[PDB]
């Protein structure tokens, strides 16, 4: 019924055509009539009462587009995973399918990162990777699911026609697989890219996003992406109770073959190896892939796989929106989620804060947001004061803005002295119409902008910047604003201080900067950690946390 | 006048 176990595995030149170089389709089935159909070959197949094997194939041109591997420790998921990418390489170009890999299971998808398929392959270590690599797909589907409807795109087989023209040029990707070799270790140390990606799997396949998810056992996928698996390769389970197929046929599995797995159906296959030289060796099988990922790669002359757009390490501020573009608003960077500008806006919400430790950009920030006033606002308009013991500031505070600069605790103390009985005469009369506090009529002037850097040491015992505690909350109603910067160094106790107490009590906008975890949640619901220069967590409830990156001004 | 009353 079923044939006698194999001993030695197939290899893809064996389960395909005459392989050449085309001009230019790259290494592959030059001119075949089943090349680009989105098919696949990743082994051979016994079916019952069959004498000879056949060629396993995988159809990813529909339901059943998303793919789904199981098995046990070393049952061979890395390899299958491998020989599915390189058999789509084989037989379509880079700007027919592209790969972004998601590496925990044994670090082993490095070898096909050369690959002009592929633009991305994440270890466990690289964190910045992981977490972009996958906003970067899901940008791409929300990206897909309005430039096809502004257009004739009805299906996504209309896509690939268009493509197939050669004249169409498009979103700039085609067929995109989402990789992940333990989907484990991914919801356990990545929990909000669990459901992100479980969202794309939902509706992504008719958008051409694939999503090819390896695992131990299959209680590890969740029921809602689970089912969403349209091809399962399942091999040599441990507990073979939860198995897709059935129970008792996977307890007569080959333990220690690895590459043997059952189907849906229950027919013995045997995974292949991503090779092309026509070695079925397992031993030698380190330096069968790099041979081919070698041949593939100069084979193809054309555009590779697009590449995973980072965070930068030194953002430009020049890169940020002019003030002719955003207006009174004011970019302070860019968020990991869309790579989007991020802004400030002091007519929505007075205040800010800062928290981060030592050299992490706080002062940096500070001369951003400070040059991003003036360039916004007529000195008639907004007036600057600073408080700055460390003379940071100097760069930003020889504008017509400046009204005061305190560099001593003595300096401070003469100001919000001028300062607290300025805003007191804009304290708002009993007797107001709605109207007249909407519009703030009863007073007429500029806009006070107090910059505070390193509040850490201008709040002491005898803190004088207390005075203008009381008046906080009424920044709104008189036109005050407070911009302050404090280190880690006991922000814990810090938030309990007259000023800070107010300032987060208001909800205000701030983020938090690599601060040490032991100082407990500053704002919003992060918990501080190491963070890059210039990086931190943008605060804001009003669009909840978001990861951004701050820019860099130049002197 | 805020100009005027700290300079
Ligand atoms: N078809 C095959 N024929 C012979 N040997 C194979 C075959 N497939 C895989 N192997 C061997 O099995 C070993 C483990 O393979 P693989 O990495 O796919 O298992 P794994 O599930 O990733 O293991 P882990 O759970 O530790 O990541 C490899 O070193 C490989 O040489
Ligand atoms: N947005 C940024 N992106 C990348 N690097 C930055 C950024 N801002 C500052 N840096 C780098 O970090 C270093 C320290 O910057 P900065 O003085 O602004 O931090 P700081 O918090 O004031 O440090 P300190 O605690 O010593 O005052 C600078 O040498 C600069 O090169
Ligand atoms: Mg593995
Ligand atoms: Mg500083």
């Amino acid at each position: 019924i079923w044939l006698p176990p194999l001993d030695v595995p197939p290899t893809l030149d064996e389960l395909l055509p005459p392989l050449s170089p085309s001009a230019a389709h790259g290494y592959t089935a030059d001119g075949w009539e089943w090349r680009g159909r989105l098919h696949a070959v990743v082994g051979l197949v016994d079916r019952p009462f069959d004498q000879r094997r056949d060629p396993y194939w995988l159809d990813l041109s529909g339901g059943a587009g998303h793919v789904g591997v199981a098995g046990g420790p070393q049952t061979g998921k890395s390899t299958m995973l491998r020989t599915l990418i390189t058999s789509l390489a084989l037989l379509h170009t880079p700007q027919e399918v592209q790969f972004y890999c998601l590496d925990f299971g044994g670090g082993t998808l490095a070898g096909l990162a050369e690959l002009p398929h592929v633009g991305s392959v994440a270890t466990r270590l690289d964190a910045d990777r992981i977490r972009r690599t996958v906003a970067e797909v899901s940008a791409l589907l929300e990206q897909r699911e309005q430039e096809f409807t502004e257009r004739g795109i009805d299906s996504m087989a209309t896509y690939r026609r268009l493509r197939a023209t050669g004249e169409y040029a498009g979103d700039g990707f085609g067929d995109v697989f989402l990789v992940v070799d333990n989907w484990l270790t991914l919801r356990q140390d990545y929990e909000a890219l669990e459901d992100s990606i479980t969202q794309l799997a939902a509706r992504g396949l008719g958008y051409g996003i694939h999503v090819v998810l390896s695992s131990n056992k299959w209680s590890e996928f969740r029921t809602s992406i689970r089912d969403l698996l349209g091809t399962k390769l399942e091999l040599r389970l441990g507990d073979p109770y939860e198995s897709e197929v059935d129970r008792k046929k996977a307890a007569n599995v080959p333990e220690n073959r690895p590459g043997r797995g059952l189907t849906r159906d229950g027919y013995h296959f045997l995974t292949a190896l991503p090779r092309i030289d026509g070695d079925t060796s397992a031993e030698t099988l380190t330096e069968g892939i790099a041979t081919t990922v070698k041949t593939i790669r100069e084979a193809w002359h054309g555009p590779t796989a697009p590449p995973v757009r980072m965070l930068p390490n030194v953002l430009p501020a020049a890169q940020l929106p002019s003030a002719a573009e955003s207006g009174t608003r004011i970019p302070i960077g860019i968020d990991e989620d869309s790579l989007s500008p991020v802004y400030l806006d002091f007519n929505t919400d007075p205040h800010f804060l800062v928290f981060g430790d030592t050299e992490c950009g706080k002062s940096n920030l500070l001369r951003l947001i400070t040059a991003g006033i003036i360039e916004r606002y007529t000195p008639q308009q907004a007036r600057l004061i600073f408080i700055d013991y460390s003379r940071s500031l100097l760069d930003v505070a020889t504008t017509e803005h400046q009204i005061g600069y305190a560099a001593s605790s003595t300096a401070a103390s003469s100001l919000v002295r001028d300062i607290k009985g300025a805003m007191e005469a804009r304290l708002p009369p009993p007797d107001l119409t709605p109207e007249q506090l909407r519009s703030r009529s009863w007073w007429t002037g500029a806009e006070l902008f107090l910059v505070v850097d390193d509040y850490e040491m201008v709040a002491t015992s005898d803190n004088p910047l207390r005075p203008l505690a009381e008046l906080l909350p009424q920044a709104r109603d008189i036109g005050l604003h407070l911009i302050i910067a404090r280190s880690m160094g006991g922000a814990g106790r810090a938030l309990y201080e007259p000023i800070i107490q107010r300032i987060k009590e208001m909800a205000s906008p701030g983020l938090v900067m690599s601060g040490n975890k032991d100082e407990g949640i500053l704002l919003g619901n992060v918990k501080p950690h190491k963070l890059p220069q210039g990086r931190g967590y943008f605060v804001e409830r009003r669009s909840g946390t978001r990861l951004i990156q701050t820019a860099y001004r130049e002197s | 006048r805020v100009q005027a009353l700290l300079n």
